[PDB]
């Protein structure tokens, strides 16, 4: 209705129960459920944030001045260093973790 | 379907960031006091504020103003307690000042103060008169709000300073103290209003001073090689309590002083992980096992955790976390802690498929007050605010994880419980367990917000607010008979911060009668009504009526007697249980250290002690005696003491010691001292002196050595009974 | 220039570990448990000499050409504070010597607190006299500052003894003796071959 | 790059190996350490920091808004991500804000 809006639906939650992901090269890397350091035993948990929708409306993104533009939402992507496995060796690799979800434009031929 | 309003307010303030203090005024009053407060990291510590004040339910925020540069309100400004005052603080480099109120924060006027600050503390019922912690560890005091001020101490130790009981003790003006005496010592002083110097017993403690407002007082004497703890109960004289000699402590807290008698937690083994549950008498002395193992942790610095929640809905219920080997179990006790079980599963929640949990091999499990998992960003909690009503966060299984929180529910004090959301919840209780509110906790923004006047059988949803708000609290108007609540965080985009009022009054606004309830008969997990030797019903609200619970609530009005049994006696100090639950009865045999033949402590020569069987009633079991296992051996003796442990020193520390110098000798015992002792004396140079009753005098005696070198000094206590040297 | 120094200002407390018993012309492992490294200094008062002997290690080895009852002294001053603990101890001639066997669990419950040994060994004389009708003040238990819980014990005769060893050992074996250790947990105590 | 022209908003990325102070999810300000041990390996601390260039990339706050019925303007956004940092006493693996995003925010006009 009314108050703030986002340009695009997100959808935000956290998951402990992380089992495969991708890593920075793009190889797909096993997620070690828990990890051990210094006797201390943690969940791999990791804030993951996606789109809910590529079409909020009818013309893409929310709010867009569509006489004169084309828009969709996409996913955000970062980095996490986590101590995951790739069936062979067992290192602290770098994973893709989405965050947040934005609205891209192109111009429209009138 | 409901009737409810809910209003938002931001701040107006565009520079709003960092911390916030929000507070109410009274009871019934609608008025609210906040802080919004800037920090620094990185060693600064300096803070810069704004005060903001509302006097319609918290739906209309004015911020406050003052002529100068807004004044830097440090922290703490609170109210006085009971009897509408208000006091605001403020710092400088080197300067200080007050702000003192008396129509709920209308008109602050200013005063000076000739001191430091690092806080304070009023008298719970003496509306003018407030003690300060000054922060170059000092204790003012003032009995005229504050306005001018006086010194009382000045080596307090931080955050053991209290005031009488105004209720209990009948002395309403004292000032209990823990104080650095001279160099490296650590005293208890009790001084007055206007000045001060040690009633009560003193010796050497470590910090450990702790006067809970019920009747006990207790004390840490740092020892040699074996510490001790001592109480005071009704502020008589101070006694060792009866920890058994053996099970050896390396750390203790006490857990619950509450009610008629003390729980105090102690670690036995260094596990680093575990507490085991002790319960004393009414004089705090007799402790006796209760629970075996409980969870422990240490966020804080000097500050541990516990894993235990008392209910005090219903006097003698408690709940429990234990860990045994890697195994965090929930336990519940309706007998005070004689005997604990699991609790009871509800195998129900919107698809309440039964391949949940059973009850023979995987009960329902709570996390009390520890949330070991990171994205919950509120502390964790389990609420216990109306009779029957338990609430709280946990796995459903035969452990706790960090994985999978559900919010569970019981409306008739754990015998049922009842699945209602995922994830944690933030809980709130109003009217007395009238209504309850529940919020997602998670470091996600949202706008939702649950709620339910049927104890959690039927949930209602409400858009609270527009934007999508970060949770930080929840509070509700004092005296919880109230519906009004207050929800407030810092939204999401913009840092500004937000609070919203919720009225729930045009749903309830009619009061209870006496018709408006139905019964409900207290039982426990076995279907038994004598709980605590009493029989004891409760009234619910109906479903069909709206109405509030009221300023003062009707319960345990149906309340019936029973008849002693075996199941209202445990075991006293020294003595423990055989065999397994559900098998041998209570029998308590007394362990090896310690026998009941042996005579009491300072047994004069006159006196008749009582011997023990090993049995005691439960303390505030209210069950028909006379019969039963009342079990007074009606044994009646007491024998002449033998001399033990003499010990003979030298006053202070005299390690060097010089020719024809005033050397003073003190010699002591530890089993009493009986009328008729003889004590010889050999001072290693041919001084050949017997005395009579040297512990008696307790002073020392004076000899001076005339040549440079090594002597030995003999020490003979001698009775009719044995012999020490 | 040289100077030395060494810093170890506070101690808390000290301990005389020694048997009660042991017979004439045998090597007493004296030990003074102390709060430290190296830097340790120790006086000993072995009997009624004055002169005291000086240790930097917790342990002395002496012996007894006498009977009777001994004063056994031990002083601690490693900075500019002074300990000291005492011991009497009875050095005998007419005594026999059996071995005990405690049970295993006992083990995860025993702090080596002499006081805990103290009480421990009291009891099992205790049940030792009432199982057997001997003068109880004759049997003295010992059970050791070892991890694995280990008892001796010494008979006295103050013939007949051989019938008394003979009792005790038909106290131990035919009848276990039992003890009651905590709620639950019974221990039982016999012979060590 | 089937993104197009660009985004609605001005991002800029960047890896941090500087990460000296922070602020964690539960608002209290945290030194960052600046390597990390585990086992006996020595790690540090990279973060990768996406945040905005401008609140108003144009006039009208977002690029490419309907500003004839909707105010609009930039800001960033973030996660939380376990780090090793430390306070006054301990040290801990605790959740620290890192932006990693730069979104637009719209508001409905009074026509
Ligand atoms: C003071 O009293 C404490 C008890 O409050 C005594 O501490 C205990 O002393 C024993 C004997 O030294 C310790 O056992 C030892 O353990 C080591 C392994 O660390 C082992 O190698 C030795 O053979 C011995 O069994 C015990 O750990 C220690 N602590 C406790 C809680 O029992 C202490 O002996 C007393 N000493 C003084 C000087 O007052
Ligand atoms: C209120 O919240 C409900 C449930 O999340 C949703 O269906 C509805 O659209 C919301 N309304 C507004 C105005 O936000
Ligand atoms: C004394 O005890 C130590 C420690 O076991 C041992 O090395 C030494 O041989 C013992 N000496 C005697 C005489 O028992
Ligand atoms: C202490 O010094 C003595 C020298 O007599 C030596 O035998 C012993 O091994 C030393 N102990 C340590 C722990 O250095």
């Amino acid at each position: 209705h009314m108050g703030e809006f986002s340009v695009c639906d997100s959808v935000s939650v956290w998951v402990g129960d992380k089992t495969t992901a991708t890593d920075i090269k793009g190889k797909e890397v096993t997620v070690l459920a828990e990890v051990n350091i210094n006797n201390s035993v943690f969940r791999q948990y990791f804030f993951e944030t996606k789109c809910r929708a590529s079409n909020p409306v009818e013309s893409g993104c929310r709010g867009i001045d569509s006489k004169h533009w084309n828009s969709y939402c996409t996913t955000t992507h970062t980095f996490v260093k986590a101590l995951t496995t790739d069936e062979k060796q067992a290192a602290w690799r770098f994973i893709r973790i989405d965050t947040a979800c934005v609205c891209v434009l192109s111009r429209k031929a009138t | 379907q409901v009737s409810l309003i809910s209003t938002s307010f931001v701040l107006k303030g565009d520079a709003t960031h960092n911390q916030a203090m929000v507070h109410w005024t009274g009871e019934n009053s609608s008025v609210i006091l906040i802080l919004t407060k800037y920090y620094h990291a990185d060693m600064g510590k300096v803070l810069e504020s704004s005060l903001w004040r509302s006097s319609d339910f918290g739906t209309t925020y004015t911020k406050l103003t003052l002529q100068p540069g807004v004044t830097t309100v440090i922290d703490n400004f609170y109210i006085c307690p009971a009897k509408i005052i208000l006091v605001s603080s403020s710092l400088g480099d080197r300067e200080q000042s007050l702000f003192l109120s008396t129509d709920e924060g209308a008109t602050f006027q200013k005063y000076p103060v000739p001191f430091l600050v690092e806080t304070l503390l009023f008298h719970p019922k003496e509306e003018d008169k407030v003690l300060a912690y000054t922060k170059d560890s000092k204790l003012y005091v003032s009995s005229d709000l504050g306005k001018k001020w006086t010194l009382l101490q000045e080596r307090v130790t931080k955050d053991h300073v209290f005031w009488a009981v105004s209720g209990v003790d009948d002395d309403p003006n004292l000032v209990h103290v823990e104080a650095q005496d001279l160099s490296g010592g650590y005293r208890y002083y009790t001084c007055l209003i206007y000045n001060c110097h040690i009633a009560p017993f003193s010796g050497p403690i470590d910090r450990g001073s702790l006067t809970v407002q019920d009747e006990y007082i207790f004390l840490k004497a740092t020892s040699t090689n074996r510490t001790k703890y001592y109480v005071s109960y009704r502020r008589s004289d101070f006694v060792l309590m009866k920890l058994p000699k053996y099970a050896l402590p390396k750390d203790l807290q006490i857990i619950s002083t509450d009610e008629q008698q003390v729980f105090v937690a102690v670690q036995e083994w260094n596990q680093v992980d575990t507490y085991n549950l002790y319960q004393s008498d009414l004089r705090g002395v007799r402790y006796s096992l209760v629970l075996e193992n409980v969870r422990s942790s240490r966020q804080a610095e000097e500050n541990v955790v516990i894993d235990i929640l008392e209910v005090r809905g219903v006097k003698g219920v408690f709940l429990a976390n234990q860990k045994v080997d890697g195994k965090v179990t929930t336990v519940i006790t309706y007998n005070k802690g004689r005997d604990w079980d699991y609790l009871r599963p509800p195998s129900t929640d919107m698809n309440g498929k039964p391949t949940n949990c059973q009850p023979p091999d995987c009960y329902l499990h709570l996390h009390l007050r520890w949330a070991d998992n990171p994205y919950v960003s509120g502390t964790v909690h389990t609420k216990d605010t109306a009779p029957g009503l338990i609430m709280g966060a946990g796995n459903l299984g035969s452990q706790l994880v960090e994985y999978k929180e559900e919010m569970y529910i019981t409306s008739d004090c754990g015998h049922t419980w009842r699945q209602v959301f995922e994830e944690e919840h933030h809980v709130l209780y109003l009217d007395h367990g009238g209504v309850i509110a529940a919020i997602k906790d998670t470091s996600i923004p949202l706008k939702i917000l649950k709620f339910s006047v049927d104890e959690g059988h039927t949930w209602s949803t409400h858009n609270f607010t527009s934007t999508s708000v970060f949770v930080d609290g929840l509070l509700s108007e004092p005296g919880d008979e109230t519906l009004v609540m207050t929800v407030f965080g810092h939204i999401s985009f913009r840092s500004d911060w937000e609070l919203v009022k919720v009225d729930f009054r045009p749903s309830f606004p009619r009061q209870c009668g006496e018709d408006d309830y139905s019964s409900w008969d207290l039982t426990d997990l076995q279907g038994d009504h004598c709980i605590m030797g009493q029989q004891r019903s409760y009234r619910k609200r109906k479903s069909t009526s709206w109405c509030v619970k009221g300023r003062s609530f009707t319960s345990a009005l149906t309340s019936r007697v029973c008849k002693c049994r075996d199941s209202d006696f445990l075991c006293d100090y020294g003595f423990e249980r055989s065999s397994s639950s559900e098998s041998t009865a209570n029998k308590c045999s007394a362990n090896f250290w310690f026998n009941p033949l042996s005579p009491p402590e300072d047994c004069v020569l006159g006196q008749t002690y009582t011997s023990s069987l090993g049995y005691r009633k439960v303390v505030s079991n209210v069950c028909e005696g006379g019969v039963d296992l009342q079990q007074s051996p009606v044994q009646l003796q007491c024998p002449l003491q033998a001399p033990r442990g003499l010990q003979v020193s030298i006053r202070g520390e005299a390690v060097a010691v010089r020719p024809r110098e005033d050397v003073l000798f003190v010699v002591r015992q530890e089993q009493g001292d009986v009328l008729t002792t003889k004590y010889q004396v050999d001072l290693g140079d041919g001084f050949k002196a017997m005395y009579v009753n040297l512990t008696l005098t307790g002073e020392p005696i004076r000899h001076h050595y005339e040549s440079p070198g090594i002597y030995r000094v003999s020490v003979r206590a001698e009775n009719m009974a044995g012999h020490d040297e | 220039a040289v100077l030395f120094v060494q810093v170890n200002s506070p101690l808390q407390a000290l301990y005389l570990e020694v048997v009660p018993v042991i017979g004439v012309n045998q090597e007493v492992n004296l030990t003074a448990v102390l709060l430290n490294p190296n830097l340790t200094v120790f006086y000993w008062w072995i009997g009624h000499s004055l002169q005291p002997l000086l240790s930097l290690d917790n342990s002395v080895t002496t012996k007894f050409t006498d009977a009777g009852d001994v004063r056994v002294t031990v002083q601690a001053a490693c900075g500019n504070s002074v300990l000291q603990d005492s011991r009497l101890v009875r050095v005998l001639d007419q005594f026999q010597v059996v071995p005990l066997r405690f049970s295993r669990e006992l083990d995860t419950f025993n702090p080596n607190t002499p006081e805990w040994r103290e009480d421990v060994g009291l009891v099992v004389t205790r049940l030792l006299s009432k199982e057997t009708s001997i003068p109880e003040e004759l049997l003295v238990t010992v059970v050791k500052p070892g991890l694995p819980t280990i008892a001796d014990l010494y008979v006295l005769l103050p013939l007949t003894s051989d019938k008394r060893l003979a009792a005790v050992q038909q106290a131990l074996n035919s009848h276990r003796i039992s003890f009651i250790l905590r709620g639950g947990l019974r221990i039982l105590v016999e012979l060590r071959d």
